[PDB]
């Protein structure tokens, strides 16, 4: 689990790998981290998948309601408070850990929320098991006023580093480039390191290789009218 | 695991499965649970596999030394007791053994001593040790007689495993039939239980609880 | 049963074309309290080997003393020896490993994580790892603890495989180690500003550069943020 | 409290053919999701065309090998250089693991070689102590992941002849050396994706009467 | 995370280390800690960043509503509101909040609310994990109704020791000087203060 | 440990082209004691098939519940539930009881009515959408099938080439697992015909 | 212990219930029924925890009685069995569990066939020719499969029953002070008093 | 199993000893009598934990035999029972205790006196009219207190024994599967005709 | 419990308090813990009194034998013999021992042996309860090759603050002055330095 966010003048870029695992068994080779609160506020979830999913839905309905009532897309600062106050209620039994990034009229914003409702502010952050590994790329090459181009390439770089040293980090990186006042450009599978090599020898078997006891025919279609 | 033994006039029929599970999965279906301590004795791996193997490899030595010294065949009694002493004294060493020492002398006749990790040594006519012992006993008891014919005992041994194998999770493998005759044990083939199930199904009209 | 009391921290190291480089900051922490801020954790044995020892300081001196004796023992019998049966990084290494596993078997280890770096009599570069449980491996890049996660990935960008070893010059390697140590000071608390650097090169022997400082601290990002205010 | 026994992951695989035997394994060495060592071999030659890997807790396995090397030296010295048998080695290994039974060693060991007959032969050790002759046996935590493939590509277990639908089982067929190496590659390649223990390299030492061949293939790093 | 607030003639100067740590890892070293709950009542936060925040956000709503309906909140009155939440959530949360304020009427005032919750008015106060090292320093170098220039210098120095002996303490010493003039933020990097 | 491991048992689903297979073992045992050789695990509400593993009481109570909720749906919406809708509903309902959780691993399978796609999905204990088209594997022997299917996997198969593959995989995996055995049933859904197949296996 | 064993023959259900009731170390009484009739063709025999079973078996009896009157139709075994399963899913998640294992052998009088349900305490219902509880089934499930064939009459089942009970007393240290046999059939509930 | 009984009558010592051997929940054997003949005039029955039973019983046997032969003189029964008490008084303080309850019956040939010693597990030896060990013994202590009289002949001693046997089987859920009763008297050791 | 040693120009000065408390009760307020192991190698004891006292007797006899056969022990030699027993028995025995002793060739030497047990030469050393309190105060005030009178004062300044902050520190400040002169006792009442 490797997730990074990096600011630029024209927005914020947040990217993550989509190798998700349930135990040491690779459950999924593609399972997007990246959830939608709103079309310009996207976030990625760490911790348990079930935890992030349940929560992201709850707050994403809440913001929607708020967005209509006020007829203006709410602030990214609304969304930080909202996450925080909910999680506090369960006293951190539900452990959801997110990087919340978004753009809005106020400007571009980068926040963290954790299980017990701990936050961190900063121009650049990273989260999960491979957070340590990503932060490492980010402290050497960061620069005041990164440009769109520079920040995207740097964010994907940090992920590639994560892939190599952290083994729940693998497979394709999905990137959401969120630019202020303009439709988020989803650069789905910006870097793919993978290679698949088919079976060298065909493993197809002729039919009736497999033994059968008895066959039957059933229907699920409604019963006949006549 | 299911392993069983019965004495009758013709000697002893010993029959074992071959399955060995590690965790919830089948590790192997080829661990032969017959240990040829020597040509006269059969020991079973039932209980703790490793403990049984290690300590009957040991038991081979003690039988051999005896045979050398007094130059006559060892009683089943003498060998099982020697085992019993060793295992009591070391208990609290993760020992879990459970074995039937099977042998047919004229000194004593057919003789079975069940040896146990605690150090217990129990004689019986009929013993059944296993997780699936419980299934085996139903079919075994009702066809068990001392004056059961030899021919019928051979069938009985296959049937007793077939039954256990079917119900118990930790048993499958294959049937090894052995007869402990006067002169020593004789091997009576390997017969796959998987296959035997179908023959038997057809032949008696049994296995009717089973679909179809 | 030995349990950690006084503590140590990450050691970073790498292979390059004509030798190897090992570096480590100089700390002997007592937990949160940074009690001793200059306890030199790199212990050279000859020019041949520099043995980096992390974890307890108490056991660092226990082993230090074993090595002192080991030099004398080697010099006893056939003293015209100097490069024959005389110590190699591997000689040293093997000794430590064997003692260590026997200590673990009495359920009371010497609680350290250790990297032996040095240059064999053949000239071949040696890097081999051993730790308290007794995990043994050699790798073109090696780091411990915090270093493992953070200063290892940058090392790999360079020496990605065997073939990259020759391409990596002692100069790139030198930039690489030095740059990496700054990062570890920034984002780990344990890490001090002072650090030591040791280069075992087959041609120039030992070049031991002490008391170098980490500078070019980033507060350019500090001043941007003021958070909620 | 110190960790009593580590784990260092890894998967190995010993296959007994009828004229060769391979002992395969990855080079990936791990603790948690960090790669401790990308390249670090694990199959070791023990001589006289017997290969050995004691997979699982690496430290226990280093010890086990280290002692066995010494024993090979004293077996030959007293017995006028009698070729150290495969079975003889096996009995030896059982006896090292049973040595501490109270806190048993935590290694799942496989030795492969040729039996004296001359068929490829594999013997497998469960840590509890016991050993037995085996046909195909993978070891480690992904032992269970790999085995079903082999029991449906060579063993032909639960395969029957096309059109009988079960009357006549599809009989065993002996495979060349090559055919098995491909099979070993594909199993391991699939496991790189589906398990984080397997990757970096697939180093295979193959033992024949003709000597020792070494085979290498790279596996991915993702 | 050491924190302090120290009275001077013209009022009070709060200073604070800015790190937020997860373990030995520095999670964030530019985190905000001198947090505005009212115009000239600001607070230094130690303990779990989550717990204290919860308290602080509830109080921040209270003090705005206090000011409009019941006129200006005293520092003592405000400490009371903080004290009630702390006291009831003494086991449930561990929160150590220095609530400090400047009244033009009463000059600099410091209240320390420990984890168990209680209003204790003190001339000057030190909290966090580094407090200990500089307990002895600070007592000796306590001058009354200090010159402003000195006050800045004094805090820099006290915290400078803290950072050498405890790794958690560290990062920028941010300050807010609360005097009749208003709210002035100052920022001081280790380049400036660590040498001294 | 978990109550789902005490009864064992597996479900596996695979994709073909415009056709799906979904299969299980008919063994339900409670550890040693084999109880049934005919306990079904795959159930259907129309064309959206619901395979369920784990804890036995939990299977039955939830099958009845999910019966309950899709029955409300069909009358309200006046149209057959979709594969897609059903997936989202299942997850939400497992998170409802976060504490005192459900001790099951359901698998949703189907062919979309309007889009014609073969679809499969998986869920954890407290429920999440897990997309992975090739297979969704479950139960105690989940690892066995992960590796086994991926080596054998060849994309978008015809009905007849698919039947062979899932049969081969279920068969060897079962025999290499203690708690899975006795009979099997496979639903090959061609597009909306269901041929329903009991496989012969060497029962022990 | 306290066995409840059942086997379903071709045209009826035969349920055996122990006479013995043991409240621990002492057999507190050695003859006393262990079953209660829910409906004129539906019978529910019970074993599990002490005194919990007493309470549960009587409340379960009344519910069914009520219904039955309402619809003027005795609830079928099907309906009866599912009702009970429902109650147990609530019970196993309860603040205080009520762990009672049951066999409900009933005559489905709306299809004219016997039906035997095995319901364990968690609540799982399965229709089967045989099911049991305790250590009864681990010895017999196999013996019954051998000797039983769908064509077996009831009379035969009773002779087999004696033999089945006989092994159990032998290979378990427990003794059940035999079983009273109750036959549930088309005629209703009839006593078999030979046993 | 949990029962060993003894009754010392007028002109003999009578021992009854369980046949059941239950190793868990299965009765592995229903016949073997848990006794070891120490002398033709001295019998020891025994009960307790698995493994300790067989080692101890045979170790004691060996020691008495060795003694017997060395001097060609059968040691008094009084001496034999003291022997056992000491070995146990050692055990309980040692690394590994031996938890075995024993009834030691001997007919002193010379003083023509029956003598029954109850040595419970601890190493508390007492000589009594009658004794037992285990929980089993409680039930039967009443029938012995009331009906016993010194003047009970050997024969009357059998009769009372059957009545005790019957009560034990009724109220214990575990049947000990009947008893092998042997008489230790001046004739020596004989097994009762019936049992 | 607060103990210290500080080098200066002409040697080293050993200082300690003397108040030892059992629970809240002051068991003895005048406890001696400057214990002579050698004529000019003394040690300062903190931790468990029982254990340090046993340790110190064993070392003591060892250095006598070393003096007689092998010639006079130096401060380093002593530090090792203290270390080795502390190390093998790090877990059973709790020991905070400062071994300091004075050679005319090397002036004052101070070596601290923590619980873990290792030799670390320091210009000055602090231990016990009270050392946390003064950790920064002493660094601020450290001065190398200072006058003998300034050394006396320093110990006094720092320890008074330890008493304020820690109520188990206190009682007479005893001293052993090691310079070439010999061994000199100084004793300074609370009455003097607390008000100073």
């Amino acid at each position: 689990t490797t997730i990074v966010g990096v600011k630029f003048n024209n927005g914020v870029v947040i990217a993550a790998d989509t190798r998700s695992t349930q135990g040491p068994i690779v459950a999924d080779k593609n399972c997007a981290k990246l959830h939608r609160i709103s079309p310009k506020i996207w976030c990625a979830g760490a911790g348990t998948a079930a935890d992030t999913e349940a929560v992201t839905q709850l707050i994403g309905s809440n913001i929607e309601l708020h967005s209509l009532y006020t007829s203006r897309e709410p602030r990214v600062v609304s969304a930080l408070q909202m996450l925080k106050q909910h999680l506090f209620k369960y006293q951190g039994h539900i452990g959801a850990y997110l990087i919340v990034a978004g753009v809005d009229p106020t400007g571009s914003h980068l926040f963290s929320i954790h299980a017990h409702g701990s936050t961190d502010v900063g121009y650049y952050l990273s989260l999960g098991s491979g957070s340590l590994a990503a932060m490492a790329v980010l402290e050497s090459h960061w620069k005041q006023d990164l440009t769109k181009e520079e920040a995207i390439k740097l964010a994907s770089d940090a992920i590639q580093a994560g892939i190599w040293n952290d083994l729940g980090s693998g497979s394709n990186v999905d990137v959401c480039v969120m630019e202020i006042g303009k439709d988020a450009e989803y650069l789905r599978n910006y870097l793919t390191p993978n290679v698949r090599e088919e079976k060298q020898k065909s493993y197809k078997f002729p039919r009736g290789t497999t033994a059968v006891l008895k066959e039957s025919i059933v229907n699920i279609c409604d019963i006949q009218e006549e | 695991t299911t392993t069983l033994a019965f004495r009758f006039q013709g000697g002893i029929i010993v029959a074992v499965d071959s399955r060995a599970t590690a965790g919830n999965w089948v590790a192997s279906q080829t661990v032969k649970k017959v240990i040829e301590i020597n040509p006269f004795l059969l020991g079973t791996m039932a209980g703790g596999a490793a403990d049984c193997q290690f300590w009957e490899t040991w038991l081979g030595s003690q039988c051999r030394l005896h045979e050398l010294r007094e130059k006559e065949r060892i009683s089943v009694a003498a060998a099982s007791k020697i085992l019993s002493n060793l295992v009591y004294q070391y208990k609290g060493a993760g020992l879990s053994m459970g074995t039937m020492i099977c042998g047919y002398t004229r000194k004593e006749g057919p003789t079975i001593y069940y040896v146990d990790s605690d150090g217990t040594r129990l004689k019986g006519d009929i013993f059944c040790v296993g997780s699936g012992q419980t299934f085996a006993y139903g079919v075994l008891d009702s066809n068990y007689k001392w004056d059961l014919s030899v021919e019928d005992a051979l069938y009985l041994g296959k049937r007793s495993i077939l039954a256990a194998a079917h119900r118990d999770a930790y048993s499958g493998g294959s049937v090894n039939l052995y007869h402990v005759t006067e002169d020593g044990w004789i091997y009576h083939g390997n017969h796959d239980v998987g296959e035997l199930f179908w023959k038997v199904k057809e032949e008696e009209g049994s296995f009717n609880n089973v679909i179809g | 049963t030995q349990q950690p009391i006084v503590t140590g921290t990450s050691v970073i190291s790498m292979k390059y074309d004509n030798g190897v480089i090992i570096a480590a900051d100089n700390l002997g922490s007592y937990g949160s309290l940074l009690r001793f801020n200059g306890v030199e954790r790199l212990i050279p044995v000859g020019d041949n080997t520099v043995v980096g020892i992390s974890g307890d300081i108490s056991d660092m001196q226990h082993i230090e003393r074993l090595l002192k004796d080991l030099v004398t023992e080697n010099a006893y019998d056939n003293p015209l020896a100097d490069a024959e049966e005389a110590l190699e990084p591997s000689y040293i290494f093997e000794y430590l490993a064997t003692v260590m596993y026997q200590r673990r078997s009495k359920m009371n280890p010497l609680w350290n994580a250790i990297i032996v770096a040095g240059v064999q009599s053949n000239g071949d570069q040696f890097l081999r790892y051993v730790n308290l449980l007794g995990v043994t491996y050699s790798s073109p890049t090696l780091a411990t603890g915090f270093g493992a996660h953070m200063a290892n990935p940058l090392l790999r960008k360079v020496v990605d495989r065997e073939s990259d070893i020759p391409k990596t010059t002692v100069q790139v390697a030198e930039e690489a180690i030095v740059n990496a140590m700054r990062v570890l000071y920034y984002r780990d608390a344990r890490s001090s500003r002072n650090f030591s650097l040791a280069i075992i090169d087959k041609n120039t022997g030992l070049t031991f550069k002490k008391n170098l400082q980490v500078e070019n601290m980033k507060w350019d990002f500090a001043k941007d943020i003021k958070g909620y205010g | 409290q110190f960790n009593p026994y580590g784990d260092n992951g890894g998967t190995i695989l010993g296959i007994a053919g009828e004229d060769f035997a391979v002992l395969a394994g990855d080079t990936r060495n791990i603790t948690d999701y960090s790669i401790n060592s990308r390249y670090e071999p694990k199959v070791f030659d023990c001589g006289d065309n017997i290969v050995m890997s004691a997979n699982g807790f690496a430290a226990d396995g280093d010890a086990l090998v280290k002692r066995f090397k010494n024993s090979v030296k004293w077996y030959h010295f007293d017995h006028n250089d009698k070729k150290l048998s495969i079975n003889s080695a096996a009995r030896n290994i059982q006896h090292l693991l049973y040595g501490k039974r109270f806190f048993p060693y935590y290694v799942h060991t496989i030795i492969a070689g040729l039996d004296e007959d001359g068929k490829g032969a594999v013997y497998s050790f469960d840590p509890v102590g016991s050993y037995e002759r085996e046909q195909c046996r993978a070891g480690g935590a992904a032992a269970s992941l790999i085995m079903p493939f082999l029991d449906n590509q060579v063993n032909f277990k639960n395969q029957y002849e096309p059109g009988t639908n079960g009357k006549v089982k599809k009989p065993l067929k002996y495979l060349s050396v090559e055919e098995v190496i491909k099979l070993v590659r594909d199993s391991f390649t699939s496991a790189t994706e589906r398990h984080i223990q397997v990757g970096d390299g697939l180093e295979i030492l193959i033992v024949t009467k003709d000597g020792v061949r070494k085979e290498f293939y790279e596996l991915k790093r993702d | 995370t050491s924190i302090m607030a120290v009275t001077f003639k013209d009022g009070v100067i709060l200073g604070a280390d800015s790190r937020t740590t997860t373990g030995a890892y520095i999670a964030n070293r530019v985190t905000d800690k001198l947090t505005r709950v009212h115009d000239k009542i600001w607070c230094c936060r130690s303990g779990s960043a989550a717990d204290t925040q919860a308290i602080a956000d509830i109080v921040q709503y209270h003090l705005e509503l206090y000011t409009s309906q019941y006129g200006t909140p005293s520092t003592e009155t405000a400490a009371s509101v903080f004290k009630e939440l702390c006291y009831e959530n003494k086991d449930n949360l561990t929160a150590g909040i220095i609530v400090a304020g400047y009244d033009d009427k009463n000059k600099g005032e410091v209240y320390t609310i420990p984890l168990g919750g209680s209003v204790h008015k003190l001339p000057y106060a030190i909290a966090g994990s580094g407090s200990t090292f500089i307990y002895g320093y600070c007592d000796k170098n306590f001058r009354e109704n200090m010159s402003k220039e000195e006050t800045v210098d004094f805090i820099k120095h006290s915290l400078s020791q803290a950072i050498k002996w405890d790794g958690s303490s560290g990062g920028v010493i941010r300050m807010v000087v609360l005097t009749a003039a208003g709210v002035e933020r100052l920022i001081f990097y280790p380049d400036e203060y660590e040498q001294l | 440990s978990d109550p789902s491991s005490i009864n064992g048992g597996i479900v596996v689903a695979m994709t073909g082209k415009d056709c799906v297979a979904i299969a299980c073992d008919l063994r339900l045992g409670s550890q040693s004691l084999g109880v049934s050789n005919k306990f079904e695990k795959i159930f259907h509400y129309g064309h959206v098939f619901l395979g369920i593993t784990g804890l036995a009481t939990d299977v039955t109570t939830l099958n009845e519940m999910f019966r309950y909720k899709t029955n409300l749906y069909k009358l309200k919406e006046e149209r057959a539930i979709e594969p897609e809708t059903f997936t989202q509903l299942v997850s939400s309902s497992l998170y409802e009881r976060r504490f005192g959780p459900y001790f099951v691993g359901p698998v949703v399978a189907g062919i979309n009515s309007k889009s014609g796609k073969p679809f499969i999905a998986g869920f954890d204990l407290i429920g999440c959408i897990d997309e992975a088209k090739d297979f969704i594997v479950s139960g105690t022997a989940s690892d066995q099938l992960f590796g086994m299917c991926e080596s054998l996997y060849e994309p978008n198969l015809e009905p007849e080439d698919l039947f062979e593959t899932i049969s081969q995989a279920l068969l060897n995996a079962a025999d290499r697992d203690a708690l899975s055995g006795w009979g099997a049933v496979v639903y090959i859904i061609k597009k909306d015909e269901v041929v329903k197949r009991y496989l012969k296996m060497r029962q022990d | 212990m306290d066995i409840i064993l059942g086997i379903r023959v071709q045209d009826s259900v035969i349920l055996a219930s122990s006479k013995a009731v043991t409240r621990g170390i002492s057999v507190l009484k050695d003859s006393d029924d262990k079953t209660r009739q829910l409906s004129p063709h539906t019978l529910m025999s019970f074993a599990g925890e002490a005194g919990d079973t007493v309470q549960f078996a009587e409340y379960i009896q009344a519910n069914i009685q009520l219904y039955s009157i309402r619809e003027d139709y005795e609830l079928s075994p099907q309906a009866v069995s599912s009702f009970v399963r429902q109650e147990l899913a609530k019970s196993i998640r309860s603040r205080r569990p009520y762990q009672v294992n049951v066999l409900i052998g009933g005559y489905d009088k709306k299809k004219n066939k016997p039906e035997l349900y095995q319901i364990d305490y968690l609540g799982t219902k399965v229709e089967l020719p045989y099911g049991a509880h305790g250590y009864s089934g681990f010895y017999t499930f196999s013996l019954l499969d051998h000797h039983y064939r769908p064509d077996m009459t009831t009379e035969e089942g009773l002779d087999l029953l004696k033999l089945c009970v006989q092994e159990l007393e032998k290979r378990m240290p427990m003794d059940f002070k035999g079983v009273i046999v109750k036959i549930v059939d088309k005629d209703g509930i009839r006593q078999v008093d030979d046993f």
